């Protein structure tokens, strides 16, 4: 058995436990992924590498992760281009931006990404997000295209407090959003 | 309150290796916005 | 707040999550530091740096280790030289071999250490341990020679089970070692 | 069952950095023996 467990609930100015990629960084308490500008890519990776499947013994492990974000756009009508919780190889870098997330580069299926991604994408992408041009919460597995979503309305400014699990005996991912309002 | 809730069978073991990094990524294009996390806690147990 | 917990009941041979220095390496499901062969160090560190005192707040961690390690010498008078469990900066190399534990260099405090040690020393080094010439346990600063130390009955090839607290109210670092018999 | 304990107060925050690493270290010399771990738990809460 290998367990991990870790919880911040104040990011300092200097966390040496995170590797920071494009321009994520923390200020005020917070991490900052993206501030509102155009064109940028910002990545938060946690340092430790997780013993995620065992190839000895065939186990796969159950894991459960919460964390709080906020979406601030100018108004409900520019807003780009989304944020993802996501599970890469040791040695990931920033993809694709723009509508890509920074987590994939193509909407084909690579198998070569090995990235699994929750995405909780802003703006409609007429080459591959879901018809309704709706705000969704989705399901990435080595593509852009989701294999699942779920139209999902922004709370501007809002605090979501989200809630992922993986339960190991079913292979489901669970997905849960909740704003206070 | 207000939730959603999304799930799928996503075969883990198929798809990445066996030691990963877990992160969170956002970005903008010609339009915008700020991405902020304030708290962060997570668990795995293998075997 | 920020929390870091761990546990790892058996060792991988591929452990991604720990720093090998030296000679260690994992095998058989457990960490072996050392192998009964002369002048030689192993060292283990666990790869993610620890967040142990804040200087915005002054807070400092409370924090608790346990562990299951087994000392095997060819005979009981044939043994050296030790084992620790420290705390040290994240670049840590390891430092002089035999009876400085590959720790410290010198029995002379040096401030610019930076490592807090937890020995378990199971070879008498006349210039600087107990005069009683006995196996003991000892809390080391910066320093080779011990702050404190307790006999220890070295209980060759026995599992011993080892917990480590310090309470960050009081200051006091507490090792308790237990042996089935 | 046999067991052994020691104290002492040890003032952390005046002897090392802020961000630590821990770990295990065994050495042997003129004289030896096999030094191996079996198991290992941690945990740490800052504030
Ligand atoms: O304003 C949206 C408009 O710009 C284009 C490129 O001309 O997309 C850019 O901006 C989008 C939203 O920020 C990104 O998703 C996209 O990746 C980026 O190229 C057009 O596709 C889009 O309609
Ligand atoms: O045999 C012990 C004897 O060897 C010396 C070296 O001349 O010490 C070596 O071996 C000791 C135990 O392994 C180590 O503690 C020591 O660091 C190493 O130099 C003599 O000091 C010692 O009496
Ligand atoms: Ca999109
Ligand atoms: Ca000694
Ligand atoms: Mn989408
Ligand atoms: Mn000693």
């Amino acid at each position: 058995t290998e367990t991990t467990s870790f919880s911040i609930t104040k990011f300092s100015p200097d966390q040496q436990n995170l590797i920071f990629q494009g321009d994520g960084y923390t200020t005020k308490g917070k991490l900052t992924l993206t501030k509102a500008v155009k064109s940028t890519v910002g990545r938060a990776l946690y340092s430790t590498p997780i013993h995620i499947w065992d190839r000895d013994t065939g186990n796969v492990a159950n894991f459960v992760t919460s964390f709080t974000f906020v979406i601030d756009a100018p108004s409900s009508y520019n807003v780009a281009d989304g944020f993802t919780f996501f599970i890469a190889p040791v040695d990931t870098k920033p993809q694709t931006g723009g509508g890509y997330l920074g987590v994939f580069n193509s909407k084909e299926y690579d198998k070569t990404s090995q990235t699994v991604a929750v995405e909780f994408d802003t703006f409609y992408n007429a080459a591959w997000d879901p018809s309704n041009k709706e705000r969704h919460i989705g399901i990435d597995v080595n593509s852009i295209k989701s294999v699942n979503t779920k139209s999902w309305n922004l709370q501007n400014g809002e605090r979501a407090n989200v809630v992922i699990a993986f339960n190991a005996a079913t292979n489901v991912l669970t997905v849960t959003l909740t704003y206070p309002n | 309150v207000t939730s959603y809730t999304l799930n799928e069978v996503v075969p883990l073991k198929d798809v990445v290796p066996e030691w990963v990094r877990i992160g969170f990524s956002a970005t903008t294009g010609a339009e915008f916005a700020a991405h902020e996390v304030h708290s962060w806690s997570f668990h795995s147990q293998l075997g």
